[PDB]
């Protein structure tokens, strides 16, 4: 009876990642186009804040390459509310 | 060697049962039909998305969609 | 306690007699405390303040010949006028020696520490000069 | 660097310099010697969560393992002492002197 | 204890050396120190008196000491780096913690307080393991990181460590407390060395061992543990006082021996390196450990002690102790200088 | 160093695809064999470029391409799809067991007016082929010149000159 | 403030070692350590170590801290100002710690740390159908073949050993 | 969160009951009781067995940790090397159980 | 004395958890993957001297992807600054900023 319901649940479990991988496109250009809504807010918050600072250069990358880095949490989440901050940073940890 | 077993069987029937279990378990994967179609399970299973080629021109057994006939089947684990 | 040898060095030789001579009884008084720690730590004494005692004497003793060694060292190129001579350390550590006898209250302490650390000051002076290294970076 | 590292890290010095300043018992040494353990452990599993080094995470397991066999070596030393002069005092321990 | 037992945890023990010597990743060097020790705990408790068992606790307590604070210098590598791989250390804290660390698993001053206890309470052959085969994996990780070496804390280390291994010789009778200042005195010489040519580390290792295995295997051949039991020897068996005497003058570097040939290409490549004064007071330093040599060869050689009336029993039964490789050992610790260009094998 | 380049937000503005999971779990074996094309050539690029700025537009034809697949379901089969996906959004864990019979209804109802094949087991998680005219990325991590290597050892081995020249030692 | 809660845990973390360092009594010592295992694992579930949170519960606290206990049980027969100031100074020199980099959002004590909650540096994306932490272990049996061998050859050799020396003989 | 709000009101309702517990009967006034075990007053001689079976478990315990990853263990690709370790570290502790029987470990607690 | 025997017999003992962007179970990156590739394949063969002044700056990027020091004090900074610009009135949070806005996808 194992033998049968184990693979059965297999094919089952099969069935759950291909709806997954199905999805996982449009996942993608969601959330690129989540994170870079993010990141430009943040830039121009950061423009119309940092102007009495000497030196600061406006969206000046730390580090030396020029490829894209995935962004940290408080690259994102750091100018916002600290609610959206927890629901972004502990709910899956905290979820039950 | 069979007077030994019918000991062994009536002073410690525990021990017995414990080293035949643990004999069957060592060497009945190595006997079975389906310890096949395990790793073929295991390899079956889609964890991550499936990354698409760059179609240069010449692979003739990489599909152009899901529903194409050249690819991996998997009517072995839908029948069994 | 790099930083306190450098500041030692750092201000030539009979010049000016009171950094030199603040500088020689900080570095005395940092040797002090390290003595201090391993006798506290190694001999444990009968209480706290016997403790405090022990350190308190280690720390102005070793402070003490600094003191004495670098005055005597900056006023005899003072009145000597010969910066680079190692003669002027060679009596600085000789009166350093006769402190410590003086603080162990012995003639015979006093002449041994007389001689080994006026050699030992002379010693050091000629490594300044010649830059003797004894922490040695590879080089080959 | 990261603000929890701090306090992991401080945790790790301050079991150690209790570890370091014994009082009497030996199992006090060990509590001490435990808590360098656990502190190492909490230590290398948020950075190997926090860098997703996904084939390091059975390393604090092992660093589990390994350790706590070493504590149990251990509390056998200490019993060893504790079947000799009845308690695990740390000053009856001063035969190798001379 | 059971032979098969023994055999066991001794194949553990070099099994631990082993997984230290040949593993490139961090955890698992300190698996084999973990390893090293556990196995090693049940060969210093072999004969279950109150002095092995205190040997073991505080040999237990020291490198487990040292473990933990091996294992902190491996977690700030991964800080500070990422990765795993036993090389050069990517911070200066984490190289202060592994060379604490080191210095304590060999012992070198002023971490040396556990060497002459340890080895008093133990028997002569977990002695002899303890002095030579507990120095190679330590050596070996010392070996594997000397890009990342502070230079000032490694020569404050070997200095401390041959001074205070040849003053603390000097006031002992223990054969077995003067192989562990010994012992300190010649781990200083090996890691003064260190970052200027490992290969005569090594060298400056493997003689070392030599010499300290004919020793032990003497004091085990002989079955002395103190000066003035060695000082019977003579009336007991005559060749082993001769033995005891080549070694102790080739432990304490007189040429033409071979333990001059070590220290001799020590001070070879510390003054390439324009260090003058530190191999000159390390040499100076070496006739203490030389003094408490002279000590024991007027005890045991040179001049005869009086002996008792029993030692004539014992003169009518010959020694049925295994002499594992004793004549090699004495000739390979005393003669072996006109060979010192060998010494390229270890490159 | 350099300054990040980031688009502008009419750069990210797109008709968003506003339906819930369950929504797109109940849709989604025919979304993977309908929006095959423009998924693939997305996730295509997303694997090479390694960078989403340089992703946009594909992205964009992803969001094009998913919402002619609802429109398509909503002027045929709006309800076996909404009574399916009513029955999948009441599970916890949105099981496809306890829902086949509105599945068989909703595959009937495409299959009948859009002639779609729901994909096999197996089918979706293939590795296809995606022919692009987009090119290939020569440097995708953005890599500086590499150092040059040591010296490699080439020459016939000859012995030592007066051996190991150790002091006195002739050979 | 729950932004920070991580960092309040560690600081409890770093009190409960002023509990042991302190070293009242063996058995106090333990409580404390305990409490300090119990609060670390509450750390390490914080990011996501369930696997390694659980196993500081079940294997340290559970496993080991229980034989701990039950060892110090069997000695210290069941019936100070040094304790007192130790800890009253852990507890100073850590809070003062604290109100440097919370007024500062930046201390050095060996190494620069940074004063904001730790939050900050998360990664901002999924793992799928796995924990990444729970695949990683799983290796174990895959990947980590000879870890697993000399792991397992130090715990028999472990039951050896004690075996061994603590029979007397 | 959902877990911290339970965990503190399991806490919270046992620490009430045990205020209450201790501190409802102390209302009463009963009595000021004076009242001046089977060992008289000698110390508690330890017994060697008890810490053998207690270290038995911390070894045996820590070979559990090493086991407790193979449900997610046997999902991988690598399943030879993965049945043959799985297989090694049950085998392992059967091993280290049976050294602890036959050299008499397993005695007057067997 | 590293005897190197894993390379002398071909047994890969340990070298799988020694860096982080080594093979993965199902091919998981690290979240510093393509910083330590750099640093790797710009360090590699080409001995640690060498190593430590031809590649300091992938070693210098990736260390800062490690431990994102930069960017914590560059995120300080700036959230710094907008408080004391809160304090003195000079500026004041967009409403994508304060939680009333109904988020992207
Ligand atoms: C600038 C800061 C940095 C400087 C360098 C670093 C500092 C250390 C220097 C080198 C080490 C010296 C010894 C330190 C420990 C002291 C010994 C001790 O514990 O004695 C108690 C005890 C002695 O007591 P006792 O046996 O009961 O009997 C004594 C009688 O009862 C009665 O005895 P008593 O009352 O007559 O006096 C007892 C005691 C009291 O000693 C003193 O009071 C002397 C204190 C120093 C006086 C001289 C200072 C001179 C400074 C230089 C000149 C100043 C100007 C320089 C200007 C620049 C140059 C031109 O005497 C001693 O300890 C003498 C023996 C040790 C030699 C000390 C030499 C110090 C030289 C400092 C140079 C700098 O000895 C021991 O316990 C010995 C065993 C100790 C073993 C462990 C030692 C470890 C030391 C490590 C130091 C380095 C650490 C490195 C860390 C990194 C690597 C791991
Ligand atoms: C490579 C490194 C080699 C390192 C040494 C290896 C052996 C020592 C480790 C194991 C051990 O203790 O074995 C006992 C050890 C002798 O130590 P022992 O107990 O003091 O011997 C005293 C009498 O042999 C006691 O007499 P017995 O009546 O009891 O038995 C007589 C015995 C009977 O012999 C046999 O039964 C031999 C046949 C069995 C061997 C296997 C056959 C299958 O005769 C011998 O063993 C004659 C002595 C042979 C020389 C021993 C030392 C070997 C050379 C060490 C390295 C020298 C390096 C110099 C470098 C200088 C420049 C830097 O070795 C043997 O018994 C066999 C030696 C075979 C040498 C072969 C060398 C080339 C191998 C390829
Ligand atoms: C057709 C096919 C077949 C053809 C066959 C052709 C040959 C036919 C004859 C067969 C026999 C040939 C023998 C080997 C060739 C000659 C080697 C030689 O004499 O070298 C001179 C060698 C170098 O002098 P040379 O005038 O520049 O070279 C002449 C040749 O060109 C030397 O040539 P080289 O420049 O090429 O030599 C290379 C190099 C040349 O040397 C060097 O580059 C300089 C470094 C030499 C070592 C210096 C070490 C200093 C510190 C340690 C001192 C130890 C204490 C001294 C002895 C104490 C008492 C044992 O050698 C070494 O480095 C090896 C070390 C010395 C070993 C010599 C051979 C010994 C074999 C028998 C050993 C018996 C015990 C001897 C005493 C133990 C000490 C050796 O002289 C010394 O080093 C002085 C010491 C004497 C060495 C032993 C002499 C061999 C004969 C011993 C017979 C008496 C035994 C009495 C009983 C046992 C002792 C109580
Ligand atoms: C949820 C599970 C069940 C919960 C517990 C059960 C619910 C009821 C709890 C309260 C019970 C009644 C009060 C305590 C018992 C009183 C018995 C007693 O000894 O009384 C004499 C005691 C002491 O009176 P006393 O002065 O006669 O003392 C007797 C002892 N001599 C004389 C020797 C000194 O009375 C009290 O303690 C009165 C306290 C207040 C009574 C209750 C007030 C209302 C509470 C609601
Ligand atoms: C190869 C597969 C894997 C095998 C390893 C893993 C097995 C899983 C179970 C682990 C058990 C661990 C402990 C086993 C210890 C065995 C030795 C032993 O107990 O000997 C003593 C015993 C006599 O008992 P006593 O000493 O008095 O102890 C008090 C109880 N009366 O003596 C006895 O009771 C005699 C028992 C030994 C003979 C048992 C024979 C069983 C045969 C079963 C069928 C064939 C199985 C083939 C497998 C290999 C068999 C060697
Ligand atoms: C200058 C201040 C120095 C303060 C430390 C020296 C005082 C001292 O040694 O106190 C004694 C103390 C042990 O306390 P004690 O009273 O002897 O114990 C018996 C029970 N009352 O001894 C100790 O606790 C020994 C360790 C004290 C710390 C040593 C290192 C710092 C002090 C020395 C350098 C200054
Ligand atoms: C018998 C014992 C003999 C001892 C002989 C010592 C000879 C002196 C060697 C050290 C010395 O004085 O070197 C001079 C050096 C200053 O010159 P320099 O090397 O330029 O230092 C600048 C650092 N970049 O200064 C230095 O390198 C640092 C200061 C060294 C001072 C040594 C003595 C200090 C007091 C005792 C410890
Ligand atoms: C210098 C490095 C440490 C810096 C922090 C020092 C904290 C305060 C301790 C100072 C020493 C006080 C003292 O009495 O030490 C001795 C005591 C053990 O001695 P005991 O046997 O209890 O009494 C006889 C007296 N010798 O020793 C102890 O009880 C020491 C316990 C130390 C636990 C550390 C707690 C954290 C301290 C702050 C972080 C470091
Ligand atoms: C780059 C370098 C890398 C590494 C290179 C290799 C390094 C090798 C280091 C070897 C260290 C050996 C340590 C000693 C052997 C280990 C086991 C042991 O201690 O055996 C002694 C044994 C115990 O018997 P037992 O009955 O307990 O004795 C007490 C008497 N009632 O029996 C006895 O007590 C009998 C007495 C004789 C025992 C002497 C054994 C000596 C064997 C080692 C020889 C020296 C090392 C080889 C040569 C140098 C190689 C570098």
């Amino acid at each position: 009876s194992m033998m049968r319901w184990n693979r059965e649940r297999r094919r089952l479990q099969i069935e759950d990642f291909e709806a997954r991988i199905a999805l996982m496109p449009l996942l993608q250009a969601e959330k690129d186009r989540r994170v870079l809504q993010m990141l430009r807010e943040n830039l121009e918050e950061e423009a119309t804040i940092m102007k009495d600072v000497p030196g600061w250069k406006v969206g000046e990358s730390v580090f030396h390459t020029t490829r894209w880095v995935t962004p940290m949490m408080g690259e994102l989440y750091g100018l916002r509310t600290g609610e959206e901050i927890l629901s972004s940073t502990y709910g899956f940890i905290w979820y039950t | 060697v069979a007077a030994f077993l019918k000991n062994v069987w009536a002073k410690e029937p525990v021990l017995v049962a414990s080293f035949a279990i643990a004999g069957l378990a060592v060497i009945l994967p190595t006997l079975s039909p389906y310890t096949k179609y395990s790793l073929m399970i295991n390899r079956a299973t889609p964890y991550n998305y499936p990354v698409p080629l760059r179609d240069d021109g010449n692979m003739p057994d990489v599909p152009s969609h899901p529903q194409d006939p050249q690819g991996p089947s998997l009517e072995w684990l839908k029948r069994l | 306690a790099k930083t306190l040898l450098h500041q030692y060095w750092d201000i030539p030789e009979g010049t000016e007699c009171h950094r030199k001579t603040y500088a020689a009884t900080s570095i005395g008084g940092a040797s002090g405390l390290v003595v201090s720690a391993y006798s506290v730590a190694l001999k444990t004494p009968t209480s706290f303040l016997e403790g405090v005692a022990r350190t308190g004497r280690y720390t102005f003793t070793a402070a003490a010949i600094g003191a004495i060694f670098g005055l005597t060292s900056c006023i005899s190129a003072q009145v000597r006028e010969k910066p680079d001579d190692p003669l002027n350390y060679l009596i600085g550590g000789c009166a350093g020696g006769l402190t410590l006898g003086a603080r162990t209250r012995s003639y015979g302490i006093g002449a041994a520490a007389c001689a080994y650390m006026g050699l030992t000051a002379a010693l050091v002076k000629m490594g300044q000069l010649e830059g003797w290294k004894v922490f040695a970076e590879p080089k080959v | 660097m990261s603000l929890v590292y701090m306090n992991i890290m401080m945790a790790f010095t301050v079991s150690l310099t209790g570890l370091l300043m014994y009082r009497s018992h030996l199992m006090s040494s060990l509590l001490c010697l435990e808590g360098m353990m656990l502190s190492l452990f909490i230590l290398a599993t948020l950075m190997i969560l926090n860098s997703h080094f996904t084939l390091a995470s059975m390393m604090p397991i092992i660093l589990l393992v390994f350790a706590a066999c070493e504590a149990a070596l251990g509390l056998s030393l200490l019993v060893m002492v504790s079947n000799t002069y009845g308690t695990d005092y740390v000053q009856n321990l001063n035969l190798l002197q001379c | 204890m059971n032979p098969i037992i023994l055999i066991i945890i001794l194949m553990t023990v070099m099994l631990g050396t082993i997984i230290v010597m040949i593993s490139t990743h961090w955890l698992l060097i300190w698996i084999g120190f973990e390893m090293n020790m556990l196995a090693i705990i049940p060969i210093m408790m072999k004969k279950h008196n109150p002095r092995a068992t205190e040997a073991s606790t505080k040999y237990f307590l020291t490198q487990s000491t040292a473990s933990m604070l091996l294992m902190m210098a491996i977690i700030i590598n991964l800080m500070f780096s990422g990765q795993w791989t036993v090389m050069k250390l990517f911070n200066p804290m984490a190289s202060m913690l592994m060379t604490m660390a080191l210095a304590m698993k060999l012992g070198m001053a002023p971490f040396h307080f556990w060497v002459p206890e340890v080895t008093q309470g133990i028997p002569l052959s977990s002695g002899l393991i303890l002095l030579t085969w507990q120095k190679l994996a330590p050596m070996s990780v010392l070996y594997q990181i000397l890009p990342s070496i502070n230079l000032d804390l490694i020569l404050t280390l070997s200095i401390l460590s041959i001074t205070i291994g040849g003053w603390g010789g000097l006031n002992q009778t223990q054969l077995r407390k003067i192989m562990a200042y010994s012992s300190i005195a010649h781990m200083g010489w090996m890691t003064a060395v260190l970052l200027y040519n490992p290969t005569m580390t090594l060298l400056n290792l493997i003689i070392y061992i030599i010499m300290t295995s004919t020793m032990f295997t003497l004091f085990m051949a002989n079955s002395t543990t103190t000066t003035l039991s060695l000082s019977h020897t003579w009336n007991k068996a005559p060749i082993m006082t001769i033995l005891v005497l080549i070694t102790l003058l080739s432990m304490g570097g007189l040429p033409p021996l071979s333990g001059f040939m070590p220290k001799w290409m020590i001070i070879q490549e510390m003054t390439k390196n324009d260090s003058i004064i530190l191999p000159t007071l390390m040499a100076i330093t070496a006739l203490l450990n030389l003094y408490f040599y002279m000590r024991l060869t007027y005890s045991t050689a040179l001049t005869m002690f009086p002996s008792t009336n029993n030692m004539k029993m014992k003169w009518q039964f010959p020694t049925t102790k295994r002499m594992t490789l004793l004549p090699t050992m004495t000739v390979l610790s005393t003669m072996l200088l006109p060979l010192t260009p060998i010494l390229s094998i270890l490159e | 160093p350099g300054i990040v380049e980031l688009p502008s937000l009419e750069d990210l503005k797109v008709q968003e695809v506003k339906v819930s999971s369950s929504v797109l779990k109940a849709a989604a074996h025919h979304y993977g064999a309908q929006c095959d094309k423009p998924n693939k050539e997305f996730m295509l690029c997303r694997w090479e470029e390694k960078d989403p700025r340089r992703c946009l537009e594909e992205g964009k034809l992803v969001n094009q391409c998913a919402l002619e697949f609802f429109r398509q379901i909503k002027r045929h089969c709006a309800e076996p799809f909404t009574e399916y996906w009513t029955c999948i959004d009441y599970s916890g864990l949105q099981l496809f067991r306890r829902c086949r019979k509105e599945q068989a209804q909703f595959d009937k109802c495409v299959l009948d007016k859009l002639g779609w094949v729901r994909p096999d087991l197996g089918e979706l998680s293939k590795v296809t082929k995606v022919k692009t005219d987009r090119p290939l990325p020569e440097n995708p991590y953005h890599s500086r010149a590499r150092p040059e290597p040591n010296p490699e050892v080439e020459g016939d081995l000859k012995p030592a000159r007066h051996g190991s020249r150790l002091f006195f030692w002739t050979m | 403030m729950m932004t920070y809660i991580v960092f309040i845990l560690s600081i409890i973390f770093v009190m409960g070692f002023v509990g042991f360092s302190s070293k009242p009594s063996p058995i106090y010592g333990g409580l404390g350590l305990i409490v300090s295992g119990g609060v670390g694992c509450g750390i390490v579930l914080n990011f996501g170590g369930s696997f390694l949170g659980l196993m500081v519960f079940l294997i340290y606290l559970g496993g080991m801290m229980v034989v701990f206990g039950y060892t110090t049980a069997m000695a210290t027969e069941q019936y100070n100002k040094v304790v007192l100031g130790t800890f009253i100074t852990g507890l100073l020199m850590e809070f003062l710690m604290v109100y440097y980099v919370l007024k500062d959002k930046e201390v050095e004590i060996v190494f620069k740390f940074n004063g904001m909650g730790d939050w900050v540096i998360y990664d901002t994306g999924d793992s799928g159908f796995f924990s990444e932490e729970a695949m990683g272990i799983a290796a174990l049996y895959s990947y980590g073949t000879w870890l697993v061998i000399v792991t397992g050859w130090s715990l028999l050799i472990g039951v050896v050993v004690i075996m061994e020396i603590t029979r007397g003989n | 969160m959902n877990l911290m709000i339970t965990l503190l009101t399991n806490f919270t309702l046992a620490t009430l009951l045990v205020t209450i517990a201790f501190w409802l009967p102390q209302l009463n006034v009963y009595s000021e009781k004076t009242s001046p075990d089977p060992m008289g007053s000698a110390r508690l001689p330890f017994s060697m067995k008890f810490f053998l079976v207690a270290i038995t478990f911390l070894l045996f315990d820590l070979e559990i940790a090493l086991l407790l990853p193979l449900p997610w263990a046997s999902q991988t690709t690598n399943l030879n090397t993965m049945l043959t370790m799985a297989l090694l570290l049950i085998f392992l502790l059967a091993v280290s159980l049976a050294y602890e029987w036959t050299q008499k470990g397993l005695e007057w607690t067997e | 004395p590293f005897f190197d025997v894993q390379k002398k017999l071909g047994v890969d003992l340990d070298h799988w958890m020694t860096i982080q962007s080594a093979e993965q179970p199902h091919r998981i990156p690290a979240r510093c993957h393509a910083f330590e590739k750099e640093w790797i394949e710009c360090a590699h063969g080409i001995g640690s001297i060498r190593a430590e002044k031809e590649c300091k700056i992938e070693f210098e990027d990736f260390r800062e992807c490690l431990l994102r020091q930069k960017t914590m004090k560059r995120l300080n900074a700036i959230k710094r600054q907008r408080d004391k610009l809160i304090k003195e009135g000079k500026y004041t949070p967009p409403p994508h900023h304060s939680g009333q806005e109904d988020l992207r996808p």
